[PDB]
This record gives structure tokens, sequence and C-alpha cells, in this order.
């Protein structure tokens, strides 16, 4: 079995490990992925936090806070920032090669960041169903990547991510009326074909 | 004019409730407002506007006597016409 | 007001409302604590820690147990689920 790969294509979409594009415009802070899931120690707790990103625009600067080995290293606005160095500095590593910030954290973990929005965490063979969050469980089964925090499969992913937010008193996002044209392209058929 | 539900988080303005009291955060724009149950407006604001924000809560300087600088810019003795 | 004004300056005060015979209004289930954490551990919550290093804030909050669920305090045993 090969190394899976999340992604955050554009402002509001998510690609799971097993491979499942789905839509989730949120504005609160959300659990991209973690290990503390049911009956396990809880080693790493990668998070993601967006601001003004329910409608994609030149706005929506992300904030990423990753919690491993009792550490707190986070990044936004181009650079990375350490708030609490972790104990085992040996596995730590940062490679600012090209557009990206490649970022190792251990034998079986890695992260990538295009300095603008993309978040592509990369895992190894080690876990094989030890995680949960937005990216799902990493089991090979692709339809069980909507297993909400309350341990059931949903069908409408807008209700999925609302379970995984951190601040349980901030805003749950609104079920949008589905349509093939977003806000501007809605009733502007001309512009739709120049983008198409 | 459209009444929305609560909480609410558009445009970088989380509109939350903390400790049973309502909050409005703008950390990108450098302010945190809130209200209590009785009604007591409060405004927390960064050090970035030191000697900037002129208004009804006065400038963010060190002094406390000179913080009536009108919309013209005029040190006034009356806390009322200001 | 004088309580909070001293609190903001880096020097908090405690328990002053015990004998003052005035507590600020709050909805049912809660009354005015002093210096409660903003990250109130509620019912439908993920058990995560040492991210909320924010400063300590005044305001009314639930009893020791009695977790929050939709604007009221409710006992930890009766935590619902959602679908
Ligand atoms: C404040 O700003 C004014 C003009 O805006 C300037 O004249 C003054 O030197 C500054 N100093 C203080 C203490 O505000
Ligand atoms: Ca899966
Ligand atoms: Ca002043």
């Amino acid at each position: 079995v090969c190394d899976a790969t999340c992604s955050t294509i554009g402002m509001a979409h998510y690609l799971t490990f097993d491979g499942l594009k789905y839509l989730f415009p949120g504005e609160c802070q959300y659990v991209l992925v973690q290990d503390y899931c049911g009956s396990n120690p809880g080693t790493f707790r990668i998070l993601v936090g967006n601001k003004g990103c329910s409608h994609p625009s030149v706005k929506c600067k992300k904030r990423v806070t990753i919690l491993v080995e009792g550490g707190e290293i986070e990044l936004f606005d181009g650079e990375v920032n350490v708030k609490r160095p972790m104990k085992d500095e040996t596995h730590f590593e940062v490679v600012e090669s090209g557009r990206y910030i490649i970022l190792l954290l251990g034998k079986a973990l890695s992260v990538v960041w295009d300095r603008h929005l993309s978040i592509s965490v990369v895992l190894k063979q080690t876990y094989q169903e030890k995680v949960c969050g937005l990216c799902g469980n990493f089991d090979g089964i692709q339809n069980n990547d909507l297993t909400s925090s309350n341990l059931q499969v949903e069908e409408d992913p807008v209700d999925f991510g609302n379970s995984w937010k951190v601040s349980s008193q901030c805003a749950d996002t609104r079920k949008v009326p589905l349509d093939s044209s977003p806000a501007t392209c809605h009733n502007n058929i001309m512009k739709q074909t120049m983008v198409d | 004019d459209q009444r929305v539900s609560m909480p609410y988080a558009s445009k970088g303005l989380y509109l939350e409730t903390e400790a049973g009291y309502y909050k409005l955060s703008g950390e990108a724009y450098g302010f945190v407002a809130r209200i209590d149950g009785s009604g007591n407006f409060q405004v927390l604001l960064s050090d970035r506007y030191f000697n900037k924000t002129c208004g009804l809560c006065g400038n963010f300087n060190i002094f406390a006597e000179d913080d009536f600088m009108t919309q013209e810019g005029t040190l006034t003795s009356d806390p009322y016409d200001f | 007001e004088y309580a909070r004004t001293c609190a903001q300056e880096g020097m908090v005060l405690y328990g002053w409302t015990d004998h003052s015979a005035c507590s600020p209004v709050c909805p049912a289930g809660m009354e005015y604590r002093q210096c409660v954490s903003p990250c109130a551990r509620t019912c439908q919550s993920l058990h995560i820690n040492e991210m909320c290093q924010e400063r300590c804030v005044d305001g009314c909050s639930c009893p020791e147990g009695q977790l929050l669920d939709e604007g009221l305090c409710v006992e930890s045993t009766e935590c619902p689920c959602v679908h």
C-alpha cells in the first residue's frame, strides 16, 4: 500500500485519502485530521482554520495549527511560526524548496503548503485506520470517509464538517441550494462560458 | 436588513457567544467587541492604533486629559458637545 | 465597571460579588463567575487541550459538571448525539 495524500483544492473543497472530493464552505476552525480517535493515544492533531472563506475570493487566508509531540508550530501569511517547540527536535525538518514548505514531523508524517492555500498532508503505511477528521479514516474504503465525530456515516457533507469544528459555539455553515452556477455565474450565462 | 441566525462568521467577523454573553471578533482587523445581558458595550482593541482611532471612546494614547479631539480636531473642555 | 477596569490592567480581583448584594444578570442555569476560560468544554466537543492559551475572561458559566448544550447547562450523562 502506497502513501495517501489529502488536499484542499481551492478555497472550499477537500480530497480524502481514499479519494473523495466533497464540498464544505466553512468559516470556523476545523479538524483536518488527527489520531485521537476513539481508542488510541492521540499523537498528532493537525487542524485548519479559515476566515471569510464561505464564498471563495481574494480573501480566505488560512491558518494551520499542528499539534505533535506536545508542540505548537503554526503558519499563515507566508511564513511558519513556532509557538512551543516539541521535545524530539530530531525528526523536525523544514524544506523551503520552490513554492512549497515541505515539513516532516516523524517517520510516518509530512505536510506541504503552497504558501497560499493548499494543505496536502502525507501519511505512510503505519496507520491504516488509526485516524479521523475531515480526510476520513485511511482504510481503503472510500464511502466511509463521512464518518462524523458522533460515529456514523452522513450523506450531506455540509453537516459532516459541522461536527468536526473546534469552537462548538461558533457558526455552523448554511445548507446552500444546490445549482451548477455559483453566486456570480448564477443568471450570468455569458461569463459561465468564458470560465468553462 | 436580512435577519440572520447566530452564530455567524462572514468576512472574517466571527459573531459568537462567550460565557453566555455575545461577542464580535475582528482579530484580522484588530478588535473584539461584546455585550452582556443587561447591555454594556465593550471594545477591546490592539496597540496598532496607538494615537489613531479618534471617536467617542477617544484616542489610544497614554494621556487621559487630551482625549477629546473632535471630528475637526479641537481639544474641548465639555464631554458633551464632543 | 471598576472590577473589569482593574482586571484589564493585569491585576484581577476575586469573589467581590459575594457580599456586594448585586450579581450581573445571566440566563437560567448560570450565574456570574469571575475568570472563567473562554474555551468552555461543552457537550458536543472534541477532547483537545493546550491550544486555548488565551487570556482569562469574566462571564457567567455552568457548574462544575453540567456541560453546555444549546444555551443551557445540562448534566454530562445526558449528552445527546446528532445526525
Ligand atoms: C500623536 O499624533 C499627533 C498627530 O496625529 C502628533 O502630532 C503627536 O506627536 C503624536 N503623539 C502623541 C503622544 O499622540
Ligand atoms: Ca475511508
Ligand atoms: Ca486617551
